[PDB]
């Protein structure tokens, strides 16, 4: 029956379905409504999502992630070459096309970036099928607004490899605006700002809406700013603490630092609705239990410059859109980091107390909108 | 406007009759459209023929291909009326 919406995200992916009058954002078998865009290969299994993410410390070189950054690209792309340094997995050259080389079941294997993204997509496809009790084929998949044709065609190709028929490739900030029904309003054209802060990237797009038609007037942001960086500012806080308490540097230690990063991401989320979080790691480094505390005030202090600095791309987007901030009619909160109370305040203050569209889990908003659009592009939504 | 009135008159007279809509869709298409040959009733008798031509119609007017185009608003309108026509045809 139904067509689904899939947010194919740099760090997390999310699938939703328009069904029986509502959009349901669908939890995976672990209970999670977003799913890491991670593929891990071991001696015995190909792991996707959480199981892949949870083992990245014991198996760093064979846990692929960040394929969205390789998709639609040539190997000799500046961006590919820059980013490669940061990854623990190997990226090889297959006639001007990036591949990822891994060890899977004793053998060396390489995969194209759309093949990795196809694995994530297959995983999301199964999540929807488990919920719906039938097979899913038709889907709308989303991409960043700045994506070119080659990147859009590669994302569509990823769907086909996942056994999906892709009804459309649509832009992320547009989906989020569809989630809010911003196009179902009589009157003069509306300027909409999409403030989107995920796990790896920061996107600000301004959009005009009149008669249900969308155009992108401007975009800005930082392809290397997201919740991961706030996690980093936390890791090093605790690397330093650990050292003072124990006279040991866990910094040489790749698995110790990875294990602390997970602890840290977990506490950061707790800090979005509570004012302190506990860190609790058994045998972090050479047999030492690491238990500690962090407050929201402190978390915010360690990130004060990156939080505040998300306002530059906003200003920049407005001046490219040739708009003063008071000419923005709707502001939309997207990406799981927009849950961080301080981020909320700083954007609102900037817009002089104007109320922010956030009633929909910001990390689910893109998938929400893709679900709406998938129903429409089928005929599951009339009148 | 003249382009929207056209399609809204087209929908009205044809009474959600898929064959009637298909055999006259060429009269409401945007000037510029070349991918569509006018189809007579001769090619709309059997449900095979309706289906085959319907699946050819929705490709022309798909809202995804039409995104950004000056005619986008009209592609949407025709798409939606055809989807409803076809679902009425399936239910028969
Ligand atoms: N409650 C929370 N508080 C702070 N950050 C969160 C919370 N929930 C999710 N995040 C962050 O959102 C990021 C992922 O956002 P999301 O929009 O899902 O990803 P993507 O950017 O991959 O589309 C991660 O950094 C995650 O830590």
């Amino acid at each position: 029956g139904p067509a689904v919406g899939i947010d194919l995200g740099t760090t997390y992916s999310c699938v939703g379905v328009f069904q029986h009058g509502k959009v349901e954002i669908i939890a995976n078998d672990q209970g999670n409504r977003t799913t890491p865009s991670y593929v891990a290969f071991t001696d015995t299994e190909r792991l996707i999502g959480d199981a892949a993410k949870n083992q990245v410390a014991m198996n760093p070189t064979n846990t692929v992630f960040d394929a969205k950054r390789l998709i639609g690209r040539r190997f000799d792309d500046a961006v590919v070459q820059s980013d490669m340094k940061h990854w623990p997995f190997m990226v090889v050259n297959d006639a001007g096309r990036p591949k990822v080389q891994v060890e899977y079941k004793g053998e060396t294997k390489s995969f194209y970036p759309e093949e990795v993204s196809s694995m994530v997509l297959t995983k999301m496809k199964e999540i929807a099928e488990a919920y719906l009790g039938k097979t899913v084929t038709n889907a709308v998949v989303t991409v960043p607004a700045y994506f070119n044709d080659s990147q859009r065609q590669a994302t569509k190709d990823a769907g086909t490899i996942a056994g999906l028929n892709v009804l459309c490739i649509i832009n992320e900030p547009t989906a989020a605006a569809i989630a809010y029904g911003l196009d179902k309003k009589v009157g003069a054209e509306r300027n909409v700002l999409i403030f989107d802060l995920g796990g790896g990237t920061f996107d600000v797009s301004i959009l005009t809406i009149e008669d249900g038609i969308f155009e992108v007037k401007s975009t800005a942001g930082d392809t290397h700013l997201g919740g991961e960086d706030f996690d980093n500012r936390m890791v090093n806080h605790f690397i330093a603490e650990f050292k003072r308490k124990h006279k040991k540097d866990i910094s040489e230690n790749k698995r110790a630092v990875r294990r602390l990063r997970t602890a840290c991401e977990r506490a950061k989320r707790t800090l979005s609705s509570s004012t302190q979080a506990s860190i609790e790691i058994d045998s972090l480094y050479e047999g030492i239990d690491f238990y500690t505390s962090i407050t929201r005030a402190r978390f915010e202090e360690l990130n004060a410059d990156l939080f505040r600095g998300t306002l530059d791309p906003v200003e920049k987007a407005l001046r490219d859109a040739k708009l003063d901030k008071s000419q923005i009619h709707d502001i939309v909160l997207v990406g799981g980091s927009t849950r961080i109370p301080k981020i909320q305040k700083l954007l609102q203050d900037f817009f002089n107390g104007k109320e922010l569209n956030k009633s929909i889990n910001p990390d689910e908003a893109v998938a929400y909108g893709a679900a709406v659009q998938a129903a429409i592009l089928s005929g599951d939504k009339s009148e | 406007d003249p382009e929207k009135l056209k399609i809204l008159e087209w929908i009205e007279g044809k009474e959600r009759n898929i064959r009637a809509l298909l055999s006259t869709m060429h009269t409401v298409l945007w000037a510029g459209e070349t991918k569509w040959k006018p189809v007579g009733m001769a090619d709309l008798v059997t449900p095979e023929q309706v289906k085959k031509v319907y699946r050819k119609a929705v490709l022309v007017v798909h809202p995804c291909k039409a995104t950004g185009q000056p005619y986008e608003q009209y592609a949407k309108m025709i798409f939606m009326e055809l989807n409803d026509a076809w679902s009425e045809f399936e239910n028969q």
